């Protein structure tokens, strides 16, 4: 029934501005009030803002109040959020959350699909990736876990497949971690020492954000 | 053929020495006693009569619920009107009367006369946008309106902004109020030359605005409304009851209009004559007449509309032994 | 079955009930919503 | 002390109440055009250029409303117990196919002064009049009433009809009854009963607007 | 403003038994109105989050209800009376008495299993991430329980503390174990300068330190 | 007898029911209110198309429900707290669904059927709905599909309204032809017959043990019955007043009564003493319909007024 979706994610420069809209539908936009909410990287999540039924009634938080617009258009079903002097503590995934205030009601009781602000000067780019493997005279036991790891890069996410997904469960994927700003995160798959070298075996990286699919077969030393 | 002073001004004779101000002395020595004496005594009689109607007035509003209608909040606003001119009007020209003389000074002149004028201009636009609300109601002369409690409680603002349009002035200098006539009563000078007070600014401001435009207004609402009616009534020319109808609406309107006429009309003659025989000489007695004509139409605004109206005057049926209105349940058990 | 005996048998539901109702009992107005 | 959490519970209420009195401006700019009686009553070309029944029809800037009934002394505890501010009571009667008049007799004793619609405008329309004009001199009325004390014509008919409504009343004064002499019955009645409601409105008007 | 209390990471609790994650509060949360004002949520991973315990007493729509809740005035407990296998995630308290409103600070409900045995891996930089210069030894551990872990690093036996990062990834429940990666950054000089490299790995289910280790030779 | 058996009884004073709460909100005529059963929300109907339910506590608008067709003479309320009923003359039994749907509250089922206007519902629980109409007869229904699953006979004259005891298994029926008949709710056959008014009966409740009830009619002469006896019981009669009674319905204890007339007030009455035990004053109009909640905590009165009167 209910189709809460966000628009006007992706990457902002600092200090700036951006509106945000929930296209909104199913549900009767007019007797309802909506919340925007914030879930920081591994955070307590937090309140940001309030209104209410007839578009009057106003609440904020202590940081972004004065900087944060919030307003409601009923012929268009349309959460606006305007943001302005954006900073990279608010660098988020945010919500807009239903609510319905009376005796015996229930608030907050639907929730939207979450969309994602980021606040950097971190340009787009293609990342380095690289191959993991046995080297000169590291020897072999029974199987080897080959690895595959991606460094320095920015859109939030990249992925990487393997021989157009290939295999599931040897693969283990780590996440990611900041250094000097940069992403850097890997994975992995475990193969006996007869499928390889007998098989081809390719760790396939997607670039979502430039676009951008480069593909590496496993090599011995 | 008169007597100036800073704060007083008496129309007689200070060349026999005999001339001293109200505040100072007892102006006995220009008007008989007696005269003070009738005059006392007729405002008695007319503070017994004009306090209790309001009384009831009050009661009948708050008791009956009723009668808190959109259409009669402007006969709550004439009472207004009548009280403050009740409290603030009358006892104490008795007590000046008493005496003789003033005793309160300009601060108390300032004081008595702000309640008198301000109930008195209360009363006016009462009768005007009663007159109005019953132009809209009938003839629905734009096309597609309809009557609200806001657009009554709108008139009562507009009540208001035309009282405080007249009560204000003479607190910011501009024409004072004075001490008058006889000097027993306190209002505001209109007839000193003195163009320090600026008078005859204020003159053309008080007879446009507070007698031209409502005395239009009334005769242009009435005239559209009796037209209105003679033509509803000529549309059937067999009712009874519309033609009933035909013959009260004419008689109630040609009486508020002999009312309206009698309550204002001598002011407005004295400043037409005087304006018009500019530089004119009277005497107070004869400058007297008009206020205590105006006092008294400020008596008889209960006897036009509270005590004719039908719906209202059920009300003077049920008053003058005892009292028992709709919360009394006329219900005729059938 | 007669009258007399279902009008006892009114009574002695009626009978313990003041205990529960507030209007006979009447109520305290630290007990009740009704403070304005 | 309730500053707590309910600044939507007291606000939904505002929204609500708005939307809840500005029902009532669209109600009673119009008024509510009812049509009664039976079979034969003539309003079916009354409702020819014009649940149960509505209709919608306007003429002259007014819009207007229309319901339906019939069948009276059982259709009684209707519009006596559970009707509303009628501003005109359509009593379009049959006028050849009666009986039904001591129906009218003693609807119109029980209606006139109850306390319920003591306050109802009783309207009739001799619809089809041709046919009241044959039926007096086909049937002379004296059938149906023993105190028919007139001549024979149709104004001491129709005035004798406007009586023996009133003949029970027994206790008021005047209804103002507004007899369109019905034509052939594609005649031009909607400016009669137009600047009829017009006549009715302005007198609930001056009832109540201290004018009489 | 108002604070919110929790406990941050909890035990697993076995699949099948009963659980109980509380939250208290800096201010007395009960109004005079007659009810505390507390939410209780839940969230799954890669998910949106519903709610499960509106104003501190009432399950919610398309609940079902094995989560009874628990309230004084002040402090507040959600209990689960199976841990079914999708009640999987984090626990949020979050009052609402006043505005603005702050949340609590997220708990985790885990699963909880045997011991394992970590599973280890060290790699040498390849020839292109040779020439890449800063270069990056990396050591792979997998499938063991929990991920606290200590991770040591003998760079010509020498227990370099710089260059060394670590990463967690979360409970992956195809096999319900965890899997931590760590790099050693290095630099040209760094590689060029030592010889000898081992890491040594000392996890919960044994008092030995598992050793992988290399030669530049 | 009631009354010659009263001889035991003290009386029971005067008690103040203060004026607690007034409820502004209406511009018509209100034909209908009841209550939640929480004894805290009030369903309330009236002339203008519009359907308010309400709490009475903080004593704010909650819901104003459209209609499409502007007559009513009942509306009733699910005690679970999510289906309000709204009868009318066009016999569209209208079944709303407040909680489950998300913004709205619009119709699951228009039963359909009945001939004559639509007199009186009332709710047992989700499942059902035993309603009333013009049709001389009554029904209950299945509101899950819309079949009318069950209809019942007997009478000569149009139904005016319905009574439950809460025990949710028996029913009492009133009827224009001064009938009050019983019928259980399953098989129905027709058990037995009341008479003793001669006005069309215009209101009845049932004494909330399950044991007895009572009827108020316009013709200002109200009775109490057992449900066995037939004939009267006590008779409920100021000898003053010939205007009649509009609705009926006992307190909590049992120990009361109340009765709206036609004169504007509403007469508390004691149960026991047969007296006049109280007077409200106040209504501007006739009492349409009075309701006591499910603890006797508060009451309250609908009347034509377009204002609600809460009485402590
Ligand atoms: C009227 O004029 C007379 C003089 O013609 C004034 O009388 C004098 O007033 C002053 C001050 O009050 C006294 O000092 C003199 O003694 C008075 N004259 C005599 C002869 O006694 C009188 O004040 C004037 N009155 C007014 C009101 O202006
Ligand atoms: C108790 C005394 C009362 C109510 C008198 C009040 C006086 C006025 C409202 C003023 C009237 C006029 C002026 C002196 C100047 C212009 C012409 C008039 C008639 C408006």
């Amino acid at each position: 029934d209910v189709q809460l979706v966000e628009s006007g994610g992706g990457l902002v420069q600092p200090g700036g501005s951006r509106k945000l809209s929930c296209s909104a539908s199913g549900f009767a936009f007019s007797s309802f009030g909506m919340h925007w909410v914030r879930q920081a990287p591994e955070k307590g999540l937090e309140w940001v803002a309030y209104i209410s039924s007839g578009s009057g009634t106003i609440y904020y938080a202590d940081t972004v109040k004065g900087r944060f617009t919030i307003s409601r258009d009923d012929p268009k079903n349309t959460l606006f959020l305007q943001m302005t002097s954006l900073r990279s503590e608010d660098t988020a995934m945010y919500y807009c959350v239903r609510s319905i205030y009376y005796y015996g009601s229930s608030p907050f009781d639907f929730w939207g699909q979450g969309t994602t602000l980021t606040v950097s000067s971190a340009k787009t780019t293609p990342p380095s990736v690289y191959p993991l493997a046995p080297g000169c005279g590291d020897t072999t036991g029974s199987s080897v876990t080959l690895g595959c790891l991606v460094k320095g890069y920015f859109p939030e996410s990249v992925t990487v497949t393997w021989n157009s997904g290939s295999l599931s469960s040897s693969v283990h994927t780590f996440p990611a971690l900041l250094q000097s700003g940069l992403y850097t995160m890997s994975s992995s798959v475990t193969v006996p020492s007869s499928t390889w070298p007998s098989q081809t075996v390719t760790c396939s990286v997607a670039h979502p954000a430039s676009s951008t699919t480069v593909d590496k077969k496993l090599e011995p030393s | 053929c008169g007597t100036e002073g800073p704060n007083f001004y008496v129309p007689f004779s200070n060349k026999t020495g005999v001339v001293r101000s109200p505040f100072e002395a007892p102006q006995y020595y220009l008007a008989e006693p007696w005269q003070f004496s009738m005059l006392a005594a007729y405002m008695f009689l007319l503070i017994m009569l004009g306090f209790p109607i309001n009384f009831l007035t009050l009661y009948v509003t708050v008791q009956h619920k009723k009668l808190r209608t959109p259409l009669n909040y402007i006969l709550l606003n004439l009472a207004v009107a009548d009280l403050f001119m009740v409290f603030g009007g009358f006892t104490t020209t008795l007590y000046t009367s008493l005496h003789g003389y003033f005793v309160f000074g300009p601060t108390g002149c300032n004081l008595e006369g702000f309640f008198a004028t301000l109930g008195g201009e209360i009363a006016l636009w009462s009768l005007v946008v009663l007159a109005i609300e019953r132009y809209v109601v009938v003839c629905k002369p734009m096309s597609n309106f309809r009557f609200g409690e806001n657009h009554a409680i709108m008139g009562v603002a507009f009540t208001w902004v035309m009282a405080l349009a007249c009560a204000a002035p003479p607190l910011v200098g501009w024409s004072r109020y004075i001490p008058e006539g006889m000097q027993c009563s306190c209002g505001i000078d209109y007839y000193t030359p003195h163009e320090e007070t600026n008078n005859e600014s204020f003159v053309i401001y008080m007879f446009v605005v507070h007698f031209i435009i409502p005395l239009i207004v009334i005769f242009f609402c009435y005239g559209q409304l009796v037209f209105t009616v003679k033509e509803a009534a000529a549309q059937q020319q067999e009712s009874a009851t519309t033609q009933k109808a035909e013959k009260e609406v004419t008689r109630m309107v040609i009486i508020y209009v002999i009312a309206f006429l009698i309550c204002w009309l001598p002011y407005a003659g004295v400043a037409f004559y005087i304006f018009t025989h500019q530089g004119s000489c009277f005497g107070p007695i004869f400058m007297t007449i008009p206020a205590f004509f105006a006092k008294t139409s400020a008596v008889y605004n209960p006897v036009i509309y509270i005590m004719m109206n039908k719906q209202f005057r059920n009300c003077m049926v049920t008053t003058l032994c005892c009292g028992k209105n709709p919360l009394g349940d006329d219900e005729a058990s059938t | 079955m007669l009258v007399s005996k279902c009008c006892e048998e009114f009574r002695d539901y009626v009978e313990e009930r003041s205990g529960e109702d507030p209007l006979v009992k009447g109520i305290p107005e630290d007990k009740n919503p009704f403070k304005e | 002390t309730l500053s707590a959490e309910d600044k939507a519970a007291v606000e939904r209420s505002k929204m609500i109440d708005r939307n809840l009195r500005e029902d009532g401006e669209k109600a009673a700019r119009e008024v509510k055009l009812l049509l009664l009686g039976a079979g034969e009553s003539g309003k079916s070309t009354i409702v020819k250029q014009m649940g149960i029944v509505e209709t919608h029809f306007t003429f002259k800037d007014l819009h207007f409303k229309m319901f339906d009934v019939g069948g009276q002394r059982s259709e009684r505890k209707k519009w006596i117990h559970c009707f509303e501010g009628v501003t005109a009571i359509i009593f379009c009667v049959a006028l050849s196919d009666y009986n039904r008049m001591h129906e009218s007799m003693k609807l119109f004793d029980s209606i006139c002064n109850n306390k319920w619609f003591t306050d109802t405008s009783i309207i009739l329309f001799l619809n089809k009049k041709d046919l009241f004009e044959e039926k007096i001199k086909k049937s002379p009325l004296t059938i149906c009433y023993p105190e028919y004390a007139g001549s024979n014509t149709y104004e001491e008919a129709a005035a004798y009809i406007q009586c023996q409504f009133e003949d029970l009343n027994k206790r008021k004064d005047t209804k103002e009854i507004y007899t369109h002499f019905t034509c052939a019955t594609d005649t031009k009645n909607v400016q009669f009963v137009f600047d009829a409601v017009t006549d009715v409105i302005i007198k609930n008007n001056l009832k109540d607007c201290g004018l009489f | 403003d108002i604070v919110m209390t929790q406990a941050t990471s909890s035990v697993p609790v076995t699949p099948g038994e009963s659980v109980s994650i509380s939250c208290r509060s800096s201010k007395s949360l009960l109004h005079s109105n007659g009810n505390t004002y507390l939410y209780w949520f839940l969230q799954r991973p890669g998910q949106s989050p519903q709610l499960l315990i509106y104003r501190m007493s009432n399950l919610a729509s398309g609940v079902p209800d094995r989560f009874s809740g628990s309230g004084s005035g002040t402090a507040f407990t959600l209990t689960i009376s199976r841990l079914e296998a999708e009640d999987v995630g984090v626990y949020y308290c979050m009052q609402h008495l006043e505005y603005p409103l702050t949340f609590g600070a997220g708990t985790k409900l885990e699963l909880k299993r045997a011991d394992a045995a970590p599973t280890v891996s060290i790699f040498p930089p390849s020839s292109e991430q040779l020439t890449s210069g800063g270069a990056s030894v990396v050591c792979f551990l997998n499938n063991f329980y929990p991920k606290d872990i200590n991770v040591k690093w003998k760079i010509d036996g020498s227990e370099r503390q710089n260059g060394v990062l670590n990463s967690w990834t979360d409970q992956d429940s195809k096999d319900s174990t965890y899997s931590m990666s760590s790099t050693l950054t290095l630099t040209k000089d760094e590689y060029e300068r030592h010889n000898s490299y081992t890491c040594e790995a000392t996890h919960k289910t044994s008092t030995s330190p598992i050793v992988k280790s290399f030669n530049r030779n | 007898t009631l009354s010659q058996i009263t001889n035991n009884i003290d009386p029971v004073g005067r008690i103040q029911m203060r004026t607690r709460r007034t409820l502004r909100g209406h511009l018509a005529k209100i034909y209908a209110m009841h209550w939640g059963t929480d004894s805290r929300l009030l369903v309330s109907a009236s002339q203008d198309g519009k359907l308010i339910i309400w709490d009475s506590y903080t004593t704010n608008k909650v819901h104003a429900i459209p209609l499409r067709s502007s007559w009513v003479m009942t509306c009733a309320y699910a005690p679970s707290g999510n289906y309000v009923a709204c009868g009318g003359l066009d016999n569209i039994c209208s079944i709303y669904n407040l909680k489950t749907r998300e913004g709205n509250v619009r119709v699951s089922r228009e039963l359909a059927g009945h001939t004559g206007y639509l007199s009186c519902c009332r709710f047992l629980d989700d499942n059902q709905i035993v309603t009333s109409s013009g049709d001389t007869t009554c029904a209950l229904w299945d509101i899950e599909t819309g079949q009318q699953t069950t209809t019942f006979t007997g009478h000569t004259g149009d139904v005016m309204s319905l009574s439950l005891a809460p025990d949710t298994r028996l029913f009492v029926s009133g009827a224009c032809d001064a009938s009050a008949k019983l019928w259980d709710v399953r098989e129905g056959m027709c058990r037995q017959t009341f008479t003793g008014h001669e006005s069309d009966i215009n209101a009845i409740c049932f004494f909330p043990n399950g044991n007895a009830f009572a009827t108020g009619s316009d013709d200002a002469t109200c009775r109490l019955f057992d449900l066995r006896a037939d004939q009267e019981l006590m008779t409920y009669s100021h000898d003053n007043i010939i205007c009649g009674i509009t609705s009926v319905s006992f307190s909590k204890s049992g120990r009361l009564l109340l009765a709206g007339y036609d004169d504007f007030n509403c007469n508390v009455w004691d149960a026991l003493k047969a007296d006049r035990a109280g007077v409200l004053a106040g209504h501007d109009n006739r009492v349409s319909c009075l309701g006591v909640t499910d603890d006797g905590m508060a009451v309250a009165t609908g009347s034509w007024d377009s204002f609600l009167k809460i009485w402590n």
